[PDB]
């Protein structure tokens, strides 16, 4: 089961010219495309190997697409000030993501659209693909403009058209990679904090997906409630890191146990501090 | 709505003296999306900084890493330093090759 | 790939 994921951010900056546009594509957790408006010479830009065979057709039409977008969600900027009584003077930002998730066979799951104003909700697309849930009265505005511009059946068209189709090329062109479960490198930390207490830190290094389970227990009791875990952070090689550290009573470091939970592992992973 | 950053600074690669290796500081759940992120090498920025692109979680919280090429030493000390709106003043978070 | 529909104004 996998996901296409495409991030556009508008956002004003009086003063500062006009508003900058950044968009992202992933798949799954993986990103192959960007685009900004403050580059030099602004264009699509490959972000992974698998995408780079793509010829300049597809780059000069990615272009072509995201500078339109990038002059609409700049009226849309504008738009908004109107809606909400805002003064020109003031910065906003614009979030929208939308995209497609497949099952294994390669049928669309579900589509998505959805966006915010300056951080909260505006509107969405319904899981129907059909209809629009609109956070507020500006965005019932927007509702009821979209209902009669169709803009639904055109973007229901896109995703369970041209957005599968797509997705399904990467997956098969990024096989290597994408369907290449990573597991994570592990290994346990010990770190004296007194004479009388210490952490045991227990590391995931260089695994994908991003989803991983890091738990302790301590004489096979789980110890959720008293683990620092930290948020899964990019290692920067698009691969991922995660730790899960509690501090112990010397003494008891044998007693705790590490366990790992990874798609890239074939069964759980138990591990020590091994002095 | 704002949302002040949360920071993790750390290394690609586990630490080892003299070895290459790239320092990463992870900025996350920030919003507005106006961030300023420094490399400091003993207290100095470093010149050199890459960064991902901005992208946003599902709550439309922003994040960005912020990258460059290092060699660790033993007391050689490296740090993250971020600004943002919600920030009184910078925070600086300190490299610790344990975390 | 992304979506052509790009002139919609809200
Ligand atoms: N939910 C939503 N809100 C948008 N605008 C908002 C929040 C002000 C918005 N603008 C464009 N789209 C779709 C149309 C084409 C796709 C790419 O642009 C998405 C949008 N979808």
């Amino acid at each position: 089961s996998h996901s296409m994921r495409y991030f556009y951010t508008a956002m004003s900056r009086p003063g500062r010219g006009e508003p900058r546009f950044i968009a992202v594509g992933y798949v799954d957790d993986t990103q192959f495309v960007r685009f900004d408006s403050d580059a030099a010479s602004p264009r699509m830009a490959p972000r992974a190997p698998w995408i780079e065979q793509e010829g300049p057709e597809y780059w000069d039409g990615e272009t072509r697409n995201m500078k339109a977008s990038a002059q609409t969600y700049r009226e849309n900027l504008r738009i908004a000030l109107r809606y909400y009584n805002q003064s020109e003077a003031g910065s906003h930002i614009i979030q929208v993501m939308y995209g497609c998730d497949v099952g294994p066979d390669g049928r669309l799951l579900r589509g998505h659209d959805q966006s915010a104003y300056d951080g909260k909700d505006y509107i969405a697309l319904n899981e129907d693909l059909s209809s629009w849930t609109a956070a507020d009265t500006a965005a019932q505005i927007t509702q009821r403009k979209w209902e009669a511009a169709r803009v639904a059946e055109q973007l229901r068209a896109y995703l369970e058209g041209l957005c599968v189709e797509w997705l399904r090329r990467y997956l098969e062109n990024g096989k290597e990679t994408l369907q290449r479960a990573d597991p994570p490198k592990t290994h346990v930390t010990h770190h004296p904090i007194s004479d009388h207490e210490a952490t045991l830190r227990c590391w995931a290094l260089g695994f994908y997906p991003a989803e991983i389970t890091l738990t302790w227990q301590r004489d096979g009791e789980d110890q959720t409630q008293d683990t620092e875990l930290v948020e899964t952070r990019p290692a920067g090689d698009r691969t991922f890191q995660k730790w899960a550290a509690v501090v112990v009573p010397s003494g008891e470091e044998q007693r705790y146990t590490c366990h790992v939970q990874h798609e890239g592992l074939p069964k759980p992973l138990t591990l020590r501090w091994e002095p | 709505i704002q949302r002040t950053p949360k920071i993790q600074v750390y290394s690609r690669h586990p630490a080892e003296n003299g070895k290459s290796n790239f320092l990463n500081c992870y900025v996350s759940g920030f919003h507005p999306s106006d961030i300023e992120v420094d490399l400091l090498k003993n207290g100095e920025r470093i010149e050199k900084v890459e960064h991902s692109d901005l992208s946003f979680s599902k709550d439309w919280s922003f994040y960005l890493l912020y990258y460059t090429e290092f060699t660790p030493t033993e007391k050689d000390e490296y740090a993250c330093r971020v600004n943002h709106v919600t920030l009184s003043q910078p925070k600086i978070v300190k490299w610790d090759r344990d975390m | 790939l992304t979506t052509k529909l790009t002139n919609t104004n809200i």
